[PDB]
């Protein structure tokens, strides 16, 4: 009983770490959009101002 | 000084300190209802998980019958698959409109399926974790029912 | 377009299927329908010509679930019908959709734009409700949605415990850690996220209908008799508490409210008993009276831009129309039959 | 002298199962 | 049929001829074959990992030694830190617990 | 997920162990009773003496 | 009853008798004691 209890702890913290690598990898996504729009709002500042 | 032994013959049992059979078996038997308890409770859970299954297996099968009414007006090419069951110029517009409309029904029912087949073993994922804390705390309970058993017969 | 005063009623044809979804901008006199086929155009016309001003085309391939105008009319907002589930920004004078995100999963039930802002957008479902802010930097928008915690059927609010990374219990020294409760069997994925007890799946309210305020909070009304409060900036949630007058013998103590519109000195809510009540609300408390009745279930109901015509719809397809200050006060335009006429 | 057998709750994607304990009545003690 | 053809080593009981003292054998299932292959599996295997490595009895955490059960071939309790190492582990104790219950039930048929 | 792997290095080497201990002249009260060994800590006698 | 052979069970951190980074080869001078009261222990010097 306390040899099948570490098998699966393991197997949650691996969940949670591939929870927190796909919500990583949306965010560097959506970092990248921002980032973009700041780029283009810098140029069109500028040409207007 | 000196700290409360059991062993030196200098040192002298306390009255109240005697610990006899009576004792022993009055603390065996407190143990034993300790343990029962325990068990009661984890197989009422456990009990309350199985009829769960039932009515999760009973909610499948509903979404399932809905699935295939509304794959009943569906085009075949785009069809997905079903679900398994857990064991104990205007016409043709609006004719595609329909198709796309019941395949993403059949998306919601299939989504809502893997849902509840998700909870469901997530469940069984908390009762099994409330599982092996118990089950290591009734074998050793069994274990200190060995000692005080062996304390009982030699006492 | 059936005229109030004059009761002359005009067709103006779909020629390509069945109308879909209906929204007007009354400020600009635009008529935006989706037709219900292969292809979603919102067809922006202009009345009283029926002329076709616009027609906006997405990606989506069915419909649009609801549209709203902003208060403004430079822009309108579809949520879209199946499969994408895309709420979209629409720039409809231009045509250009400004901001679009999916979520696929959620109905939305009814949306609106906030009066004074259009960057927010409330959209409400039968399980959450979220207000939606429209971020731009120079042409590009992006849509973030916040989603707000709603009350359980009590009206008591949730303490959730870190599911994945739950507090320091007591350890027992001998029968290992503590771990969090989805380990010992191990889902390895988003099941581990997503994991909670279905014994602690406590449900929450149901949120049927929510107006704005003047001061952008929500007006939110549930299935259970519940109405909320949601600050459109900062999204606090309060359940208002009824004042209970000792009126005995009446078993009018539960109200559902189908819809609930804003007036100055409260909201119209509708019950399904066929009711139209007045809430007049003070603070963090509300009072019932009773408005007004008619013979069948209230289904929509909104005001006019004067606020001095009210627009009620019954579930049968009957049109009144309350008239404030005139007599007499309640007029039938439409007098609905079944309509499924077999012969 | 059997209170409740062992019954066994199965997972439906995955392998994971539950058993119960084999509940007997309380000893005399 | 599924109380008496499951049991190898049926649940019998030994009474003594004046003293009240009943000793029940361990009731066995029939130790499939499926046993007795992972019984020998992890036989060689310990043996081999013994041969290329080539301690009392609270270290292991087991009185088995005591039966006679070879319980040099488990892997220590500090180092069971993966989970084939632990299932492998498991599948041992089970094995040493029928051993355990063999060595008394061949006393009881004495 | 930093915090994560750490805590995961940490469980998997904090493993639930066993340890056989004989009662001669050992000092637990609740010993009898309750099952909990959470105060019961293994030193040497030479510490009480 | 101290010649009585029982099973004690502990974790890892609950071994405070740790000799050469392992639990020793003998258990004849080692001695499960109370948490508590080895703290009352300490403190009782203190307070005399």
């Amino acid at each position: 009983s306390n040899l099948a209890f570490s098998l699966l702890l393991d197997e949650e913290l691996s969940s949670r770490e591939k929870f927190l690598n796909n919500y990583l990898t949306r965010k560097q996504h959506e970092k990248s959009q921002t980032s973009e729009a700041v780029r283009k709002s810098r140029e069109d500042l500028d040409v207007c101002k | 000084g000196d700290f409360n032994l059991k062993t030196a013959p200098d040192y002298k049992i306390p009255e109240h300190m005697r610990i006899n059979a009576a004792k022993k078996e009055e603390e065996l038997g407190h143990l034993d209802s300790l343990v029962h308890g325990n068990k009661r409770h984890m197989n009422k859970c456990i009990l309350s998980l199985r009829d769960l299954k039932v009515a999760v297996v009973e909610e499948i099968q509903c979404l399932v019958q809905e699935l295939k009414n509304i794959q009943s007006t569906l085009h075949i090419s785009k069809h997905i698959p079903i679900p398994k069951i857990p064991q104990i110029d205007v016409e043709l517009e609006i004719m595609k409109r329909d198709e796309i409309k019941h395949v993403y029904m059949q998306q919601y029912l299939v989504n809502r399926i893997k849902e509840l087949v998700v909870t469901f073993d997530a469940e069984l994922r908390l009762l099994r974790h409330q599982k092996l804390k118990l089950d290591t705390q009734m074998k050793l309970s069994d274990l200190h029912h060995v000692t005080l058993f062996q304390e009982i017969l030699l006492l | 377009f059936i005229n109030i005063e004059t009761k002359k009623k005009t067709v103006l044809q779909c020629s390509n299927g069945i109308v879909g979804v209906m929204a007007t901008n009354i400020p600009c006199e635009v008529v935006a329908f989706s037709d219900r086929k292969l292809k979603p155009l919102i067809y922006v016309y202009s009345f009283p010509g029926l002329t076709r001003r616009t027609k906006l085309k997405g990606n989506i391939l069915l419909d649009y679930t609801l549209l709203s105008f902003s208060y403004c009319g430079t822009y309108l907002a579809s949520y879209s019908s199946l499969p994408e589930f895309e709420l979209a920004l629409w720039n409809w004078e231009s045509s250009i959709i400004l901001c679009k995100k999916s979520q696929p999963g959620m109905d939305v039930n009814q949306m609106s734009f906030n009066p004074m802002n259009w960057r927010q957008l409330c959209l409400s479902s039968p399980s959450t409700v979220s207000v939606w802010t429209i971020e731009r930097s120079n042409q590009e928008h992006c849509f973030r949605a916040r989603s707000v915690k709603l009350p359980l059927e009590d009206g008591s609010f949730f303490n959730e415990t870190d599911v994945v990374f739950p507090q320091s219990l007591p350890k027992d020294l001998i029968y290992g850690p503590v771990l969090p409760l989805s380990a010992i069997a191990g889902l390895v994925g988003k099941e581990a996220e997503t994991f909670r007890p279905k014994d602690d799946l406590y449900p929450l309210l149901h949120p049927t209908m929510h107006c704005w305020t003047p001061t952008s909070d929500l007006y939110i009304g549930c299935e259970e008799g519940h109405l909320l409060m949601i600050n459109g900036d900062t999204l606090q949630v309060t359940v208002l508490n009824k004042i209970e007058e000792e009126s005995p013998l009446d078993r009018r103590n539960f109200i559902s409210p189908v819809t609930l519109v804003y007036q100055k000195e409260g909201v119209l809510a509708s019950g399904i008993d066929g009711f139209v009540y007045s809430f007049i609300i003070k603070d963090r408390s509300y009072m019932i009276e009773d408005f007004l009745e008619i013979e069948r279930p209230v289904e929509h109901m909104t005001f006019s831009p004067n606020y001095t015509v009210l627009l009620i719809q019954t579930d049968k397809g009957s049109v009144y129309i309350y008239t404030f200050g005139k007599e007499p006060t309640l007029n039938k335009v439409l007098d609905a039959c079944d309509g499924k006429f077999q012969a | 002298p059997l209170e409740s057998d062992t019954i066994v709750v199965h997972a439906i994607l995955s392998d994971h199962k539950i058993s119960s304990y084999r509940l007997v009545q309380p000893s005399k003690y | 049929e599924e109380c008496w053809n499951s049991m190898a080593v049926k649940g019998r009981a030994l009474k003594c001829f004046h003293i009240p003292c009943v000793v029940e054998n361990f009731p066995m299932k029939a130790r499939t074959v499926e046993e007795l292959k992972e019984l020998e599996r992890v036989l060689q295997q310990k043996k081999i990992e013994a041969e290329c490595l080539k301690l009392p009895n609270y270290l292991l955490g087991s009185l088995s030694t005591d039966f006679g059960v070879d319980t040099s071939l488990l892997s220590s309790q500090l180092e069971l830190h993966s989970r084939e190492e632990k299932i492998n582990q498991i599948i041992l104790l089970k094995d040493i617990i029928y051993k355990v219950k063999t060595v008394f039930n061949n006393e009881f048929d004495a | 997920l930093i915090l994560l792997q750490e805590e995961k290095v940490r469980f998997q080497l904090n493993l639930t162990i066993q340890i056989l201990l004989k009662q001669g002249q050992v000092e637990l009260e609740n010993f009898q009773l309750v099952l909990e060994y959470s105060d019961a800590i293994l030193i040497n006698k030479n510490i009480i003496e | 009853l101290n010649e009585l052979l029982v099973v004690i069970p502990l974790k890892l951190h609950q071994i405070e008798y740790v000799v050469f980074g392992e639990i020793p080869s003998d258990l004849s001078g080692t001695l499960v004691f109370s948490n508590h009261a080895l703290r009352r222990l300490q403190e009782r010097i203190h307070e005399l």
